[PDB]
């Protein structure tokens, strides 16, 4: 919530897992070469996901920067 | 008047100097601009 | 005559604080309108910045969801005004008309922004 | 490399400004506040 | 309509908080994934390697 | 006489001032002469 | 920790100025009450 | 940017003295109110 | 309260009830200036009788 | 009580809290006996001055 | 894009290949 009503809220969607979800990073067991190319193209997919997934936090707290600055504005005036 | 103080408003700016202060002192301590942080997400992908 | 000027006198003590009220709502307003501003600032920013290197950022998706974020910003502080029950600019306001006077029909029209979320 | 340094090495020769600038605004804001809470003080000790 | 602006107002200042402090968690969860991306960064480094 | 104080004519010019003040107290804080409020709104845009 | 101060450091820049208010209206309502118990004083001094 | 700041940028280095006779005005006016408000006083005191 | 579709609801509650309450309120307003009226009056008829 | 939409495990608390504040209404609700005949719980029989 | 308006951009015309086509 950041304001005064009711479900007046920022839904957040963090990352549901970290560990066997990045197919997975810990799946891979590098040690033939074939394995090791393969391999960096699971790195690479998950690793996109990643940052996809810190760009949804700056959407998150540029969010929030804004919303508290104008929320301190209003509550200034009012 | 006493009730309040309208120059609370100063305080307000303030907290938003504050803000970029800290910020910038980051990107002063690594030389990164692009904080490790989310903040321009596009150019830290 | 002085129960004429009584009448006049506080009516018009009355009239001026509805009329500060007022004040303080289209500075509310005003607030609100500041940072819609900053937004849509923000916005020819990302606008800017997806050119992408024309096609090179491919995570210009993380700036859609960036915008998309700030596009549900300017549903939050359309709604949230509520100076009344009645708030501010969103959806529908009905273009009041504040008392600064002693009289009938002496009153200020205002116009605030019918919508800030869709309009823009 | 120079590259990653375009996107990420701050001209710093510039937030330095930017820098003196809020450290600058803090101080002045600040002592604005010192001034400004001493109205109310003021305006009732001369009321009363 | 004063109990309405109070009402309004240390309510707002209350969700400025909780939103203070969702900012800080995001902070914190951003941390952990840029340590994520150090780690995966030297994941390429070792499947090269 | 009592009935009532014409002296509050002074009131009033204080009034006058302190909006001035304040006016002044948040140029002063943020360094912008133009308000972010719409005083002086050519400017402003 | 940055959130432990965001729950507990007071904007005490803030509460400067709220502090002064207290201590205004400690001053205030105390000058106040050294005019008002004048007034059962005055009431009687001259009834009588 | 320069611009942008002859349209913006205060030169506070005038108005602290707008600011002063601001400050100014709020004590003098207030001085005269503590000594107008005396007025009524004295006279019905005295007509009596 | 303490679920958070409670809480959103909660103020629902809260908001419509608190009128009522200043609704109370000012219907006090109207009885005591009602009273305060009705006596400077009365005093003033109890004067010239 | 948004807890920072789940953050706050020790609403349990505030829950008490506001059980608290809950039980005032009651006390104020009562309490108030201009008469043995107190103002406004229960049944006040909407009296004539 | 080199500015702040649309369509305000400059093109650019990498060779479209290099192994098979020098």
């Amino acid at each position: 919530q950041v304001g005064s009503n009711a479900y007046e809220t920022i839904d957040i969607s963090l990352q549901n897992a970290s560990a066997s979800a990045i197919s997975s990073v810990a799946s891979v067991d590098i040690s033939t070469a074939d394995g090791a190319q393969n391999a960096i193209a699971v790195v690479d997919n998950a690793l996109a996901a990643i940052d996809a997934q810190r760009a949804d936090l700056a959407a998150v707290q540029n969010r929030f920067k804004n919303t508290i600055d104008n929320l301190t504005n209003i509550s200034e005036n009012a | 008047v006493n009730t309040n103080i309208a120059s609370l408003n100063t305080q307000r700016n303030l907290n938003a100097s504050s803000n970029d202060l800290n910020t910038s002192l980051q990107r002063l301590t690594t030389g990164y601009r692009i904080n490790s942080a989310k903040d321009d997400a596009a150019g830290l992908q | 005559i002085s129960n004429r000027l009584s009448n006049q006198i506080s009516g018009l003590n009355v009239a001026t604080r509805n009329a500060n009220d007022g004040i303080s709502l289209a500075q509310t307003a005003e607030g609100a309108l500041q940072q819609s501003t900053n937004i849509l600032q923000r916005i020819r920013d990302l606008a800017l910045q997806s050119a992408n290197g024309s096609n090179s950022d491919a995570d210009r998706a993380a700036l859609q969801k960036e915008v998309a974020a700030q596009q549900a910003e300017l549903t939050r502080i359309s709604d949230t005004t509520t100076f009344g029950g009645r708030k501010l600019l969103d959806g529908s306001f009905g273009t009041t008309s504040f008392q600064v006077g002693s009289n009938a029909y002496e009153t200020i029209d205002i116009s605030l922004q019918n919508a800030s979320a869709s309009a823009i | 490399t120079n590259a990653r340094s375009r996107i990420k090495d701050t001209d710093f020769a510039a937030e330095t400004a930017a820098l003196s600038k809020n450290q600058v605004l803090q101080q002045a804001g600040t002592a604005i506040l010192a001034q400004a809470n001493q109205l109310p003080q003021a305006v009732l000790s001369l009321l009363r």
